[PDB]
């Protein structure tokens, strides 16, 4: 009963020999400010991959 | 004195203008130029001044 408990895909060619996903990440932050200012905080991002075979 | 543009003269070699707004983070800055040369006699001699009046 696997191939009708777990979902199957297609996503994958005959010849492929490993494969490789990705996942994404972000921090930041903000503030109060004035109508002159010359300072705000900035964000940024991440990443990270995994393997299979 | 007698007024003839050929005894003394004023030069504007360049009229007031104003440059297009730099931008900063929230606010703008606007420069402004002008170019003057000064009285220049030409033929003095046509000039009398009196002073101590």
């Amino acid at each position: 009963s696997a191939l009708r408990v777990f979902p199957v895909t297609t996503e994958l060619s005959p010849t492929d020999k490993t494969f490789e996903y990705m996942t994404f990440d972000k921090v930041g932050t903000a503030q109060i400010i004035a109508d002159y200012t010359d300072d705000l905080p900035l964000v940024d991002a991440l990443g990270t991959s995994e393997f299979g075979k | 004195y007698e007024k003839n543009p050929m005894n003394m003269s004023i030069e504007i070699p360049e009229a007031f203008n104003m440059l297009p707004a730099q931008p900063k983070d929230l606010h703008f800055k606007v420069p402004c130029t002008s170019k003057c040369t000064g009285l220049t006699i030409y033929r003095p001699m046509t000039i009398v001044l009196i002073t101590g009046v």
